[PDB]
């Protein structure tokens, strides 16, 4: 089960595991990888979780896993046993990731990385393009 | 002979109940039993001023059914000699001394209903005239609706996607205000709501109609959901992402849906029905669009034979 | 019923040689014999996605010799609604529910293809997709070939022109490989060779083939000499200009042709049939054309009628 | 250096309030002291992916006033044959080896923003990206504001025609919400309301707003009175001959005008204005564009040129 | 750890496991599911490993990852039991998964689902597409 | 006078290697040492008979960094409706009364070289001439082969891509073989291979080259990796899925090549190069545009000044 160093990210919510390791390259290294899926938990639709070899995330990469798994920890590895506990917060840049769904943005088919602005709503959560510098719901732009 | 007889067939307006009844009833006569050769020797002109690749083909598919002959033209962004300075009052004139009826349908609102007043004893159907009227579409729509809920009176109709702008819907909905009981739902954002003056027609009639911000709210009363695309080209982009989730229809949506339920739209449908709805029992769009045949059958043959031995 | 009735047309590659010897024999038989009322009330829709007034004119003029009803479209650089918005799949589903068979002509290779998975019980028949196939092309050549030769073993075939692009001499090489003892002569600029996949293709099936640098080479022997446009589309103007000659043909190169040999070329045939060859017995490019009328003639009968009495 | 040496001008939401101070009072001093070599041999892209000749000609003028040279294009020709295949970021790469600053308007919004990523050192200047921003014509508006009303503070202003999908209603509101005390009008039919989250920008800053049907319910206390094209091409032609009405000014509509009000519109004006206005002492449309010289100059000048101008 | 009933994919060649989850779905279920990549590896020199508990593969979908995996060994378990082993085979036709190359063919944004007849030559497979009818190598197909 | 003093720039076959030496050495004077008055009052006429945004902009910048001003136009829009019936001939016998030397891009080859009689006394320079000529293009290659790697002499250059079709590539290498010792290269697919007349030139020489089928085979010895782009517009799509990856350069496909080497290309680049290649010291295609301004200001001062730059 265990591993000697690297990192632990734990309590992903069901379905949302394989989405990280696909969103966030989670698995994209030479060093070694042991992953669980649909594992039992706590709950009914329990919880994923991942542990990686030899590497180690920033602060920052940790606030990313924010909007798809906001009730995750993860934890450093530095012998066999942990070291610190580990809470990813609303980023203030969500890179990368995300699509802006708006069809007419430069940003479609050019050499750039998406960037959004966040914010909080009732019932949702506004998302702003660097680019285009519209605004839209999560929910809109996590469909896309 | 028969009350469509020589008839012109304009605008849903003009046609009552029982004319609607008689269209109908017609179209299920011939859907069984074909008449093949009921319209020999007819001529009948095909025009196009604007071009419609499927209503022209469901069109002049109805016309050899019932075995009559059709010439006609397509029209883009052209003309011969000499419209673009001839008058379509001229066309007209022209065009009514070779056919025994006009089939037309044009970009300027009152195109086919001027159009009467110039083909002399020739009967002119309209297929469509700008943002105004589309009576064969609501025929076929009716007919459709009738055949798979046996009835046009005490139905749940929901109308979803730009009804602001959709000259099908409006027609739709006058139409179905002709029979009882029908209660309406509208499920559209704001800025394409269904016009107050179709509203002020049904509060008219004491005919019961709520808007609903989502499919999920009435899929478990409806009979007939019937979307209509997104005239996204009036719209900026990011205000057609914005609200294109609330009239996109998929197959997880249809979980409670009744048996009898069956969700129509006038088509093209990109970006609002999931292709995954296609197989189940409830897409009927296809079905809908096959039975444009029949309506536009029972249209012609009204309208060119007194009588008809069905 | 006939082995093709209610079969799609999509591919030389699906057609067996008994398929073809079935289709040609049909030809001959309505060419003796014209049933101009075998397809009475059936309609057929004549679908060019992809203008081509050539086969157009021709596959409509064979529904009509048969007594069809046809109805369609040629399509330039647009549409209405909705394709290029509307998928190919969603026009299928429409007009599959007005026609008693679809001919389809597309740009994108596949087209006819995807066409039969949505047209339900409709046959479609290819009028070519793209680079892909284009078998009545290929069911009129063989028409012709078994016509004048009495045969379509035991030839020797010399291909000319641009044998690297043309999907005319692929398929007629792939039809002609599947019966027994054909020789080819394959006459091309380095640039524009019969591709290696085609030769591998009658290697496997120890089908004797060699390439001539010029018509004289292989005039004595030729049974049927088939000239194909040069695409000189993709062609520098001076590259065109320096290798000519060399699938130019005129009178004076059939001198020592046997009596038998005909000129085929499935047209247009600018700069490469000189006007004179036109008056010689061995000019059938026309004759060939002409017979585009009874090979897709049989093609819709055999699709359309369980047996055909002839 | 000053403020703005060497920066970008994307977007008026990058520019402090001192920023804008500092262009107006710039420009202010180049309309009473021109400083035609201030830019000798300096090369200037008058990159037009959008074509826009009003604009484009103020901004060429402009460069030309302060002695720079200027290469350029104006496409929207290219647009979907091919357009350009090449990236915007490769189009830049490219031209900002050749010259000092670039210029560009371009049909997708974003676009001047992801051009700073390719420039280098070479600033760009936001002719106008898609329906995002303009800020150059808020700084002809601004500059214009202050000059005829001595101050950019406490004023009444009113913005009229369609707030909805105005880009540069949206900029000066922005622009005018960084300044203290102005109180806003806004004027538009339902379908072309300014939009929520303009109307919620000065809610947190607590700026006051009202909404009204008609240009006479204010005319009374309004310091400016900007007005706007009504893309007409959005509505349908009876919705637009509607709602035309309270979005039209005529000169009798001005009777109670104050003495300093202004009329502002940032042009084409054809619908909206009566020519009748034009001689009121209110018309000021055309001094506005008048003014675009000078505040474009300002710009050029103050990112050009490392010190600041006398 | 180990499994009771189920399916055991092994001698996965590493860095893969991920991509097979990727293009054969295999996390759209609830069923409980282990993952190993560049593991430890005996028997091997770096393989990656899956698990998934209460599902079966026939015999084609084992196939399907002889594309990808052809030295794979899937493991068929009851009752703790491994009750069968099978390698990979080439299958004769490969759908779903793979992209036509040829920009042309009509399958690009049409509903319908790629498919590929699979023909071996010395030294490659031959994909013949099934709506354009041309023939690529492996290679290039897999390419993109 | 210099040796180019009112010389017309037409062929890279006629200009020595001491010219070439001369322009490049002029154009390394002006970029360490501008000279923005050098052609102060000349006028120079940017003719682009055929369209070329990237081309014209890097001239008429290179005539503004010169001091000269510029009048011109640009075509390909003109084609065959008439065009222009107006022979060349007249157009540049009228045009040459106006200007101090013209620049000019045509379709049609040899168009340049007619301009030359018509011209009188007034230099013309081609900026494209159909497949012929590029001098200016090879002029700014070189300036970047001999600025990067230090000499014309000696040098390892790769060259992949359409080989058979770039007017580029044929001229680099002529202009290459003008110098000693230098190696060549040629990675291309068999349908677009370096001409036979350029490996005969390159025999006479006794200059080696040889063929290869990708990169990585001499990645490791090549001074210049020149990529072209692949006209895909001759090949069938599914010819250029196969042959695609053989003229693809991504970043690590130089994990071995020389710390000198530089990546050129006349771009547009969209397929050929990857983006991970552009942070790589390698990439220098961006470079190599920027040097155009000074290999152009080169040739319009030696041709424009009599006395030689210093
Ligand atoms: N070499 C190691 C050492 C530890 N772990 C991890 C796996 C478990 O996720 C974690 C267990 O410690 P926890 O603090 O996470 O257990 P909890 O206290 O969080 O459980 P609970 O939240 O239910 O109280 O240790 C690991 O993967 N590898
Ligand atoms: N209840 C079980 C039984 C087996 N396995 C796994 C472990 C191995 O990775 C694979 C094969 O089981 P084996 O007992 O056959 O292990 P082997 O060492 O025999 O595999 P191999 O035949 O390749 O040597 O399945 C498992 O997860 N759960
Ligand atoms: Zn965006
Ligand atoms: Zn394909």
């Amino acid at each position: 089960e265990a591993i000697k160093r690297g990192t632990v990210i734990d309590h992903i919510p069901a379905q949302i595991g394989f989405k990280l390791l696909s969103l966030f390259k989670l698995t994209e290294t030479d060093q070694r990888i042991t992953i669980g899926l649909n594992l039992p938990s706590g709950e009914m639709g329990r919880k994923d979780l991942i542990k990686i070899e030899n590497t180690f995330l920033s602060e920052d990469q940790v606030d990313q896993l924010a909007l798809y798994a906001p009730q995750a920890t993860v934890n450093r590895i530095d012998n066999y046993e942990v070291v610190g506990k580990s809470r990813p917060s609303l980023p203030e840049r969500i890179d990368n990731v995300l699509v802006c769904p708006n069809s007419n943005c430069i940003s479609h088919a050019e050499p750039v990385s998406s960037s959004f602005a966040v914010r909080k709503r009732a019932n949702d959560i506004a998302l702003k393009c660097k680019y285009c510098e519209k605004e839209f719901s999560h929910n809109v732009v996590l469909a896309n | 002979a028969n009350p469509l007889y020589q008839k012109h067939i304009i605008s849903i307006n003009d046609l009552s109940r029982d004319d609607l009844n008689l269209v109908l009833a017609t179209a299920a006569k011939l859907k069984a039993n074909p008449q093949p050769e009921l319209l020999k020797h007819k001529v009948i002109a095909s025009c196009f001023f604007e071009a419609s690749t499927r209503t022209r083909l469901s069109f002049e598919t109805s016309m050899h059914r019932l075995g009559a002959s059709v010439v006609g033209f397509s029209d883009s962004a052209n003309t011969s000699l000499g419209k673009k300075g001839e008058t379509l009052a001229d066309t007209i004139s022209v065009i009514s001394t070779y056919v025994d009826a006009i089939v037309m349908r044009h970009p300027q609102e009152g195109a086919a209903r001027l159009a009467t007043e110039f083909s002399g004893n020739v009967p002119v159907l309209n297929a469509g005239d700008g943002s105004n009227q589309h009576p064969t579409q609501t025929l076929l729509d009716l007919f459709t609706i009738q055949e798979t809920q046996g009835r046009l009176d005490n139905l749940h109709v929901a109308m979803v996607g730009d009804l602001k702008y959709g000259r099908t819907v409006h027609s739709l909905t006058q139409a179905l205000a002709k029979f009882d009981g029908n209660r309406f739902y509208f499920i559209a954002p704001d800025a394409l709501a269904m016009p107050q003056y179709i509203l002020d027609m049904l509060d008219e009639k004491g005919i019961a109609w709520s808007l609903h911000s989502s499919i999920e709210e009435v899929m478990a009363e409806v009979d007939i959901l019937y979307m209509t695309r997104v005239q996204k080209e009036r719209l900026d982009p990011s205000e057609y992402a914005n609200v294109k989730a609330q009239f996109v229809l998929r197959a997880s949506d249809l979980h409670n849906a009744k048996a009898n339920m069956k969700v129509l739209h006038p088509l093209p449908r990109v970006d609002e029905i999931a292709t995954d709805v296609d197989k189940t029992p409830h897409a009927w769009y296809f079905q809908q669009a096959g039975n444009g045949i029949f309506a536009r059958q029972a249209l012609l043959a009204l309208v060119l034979n007194r009588d008809l031995v069905l």
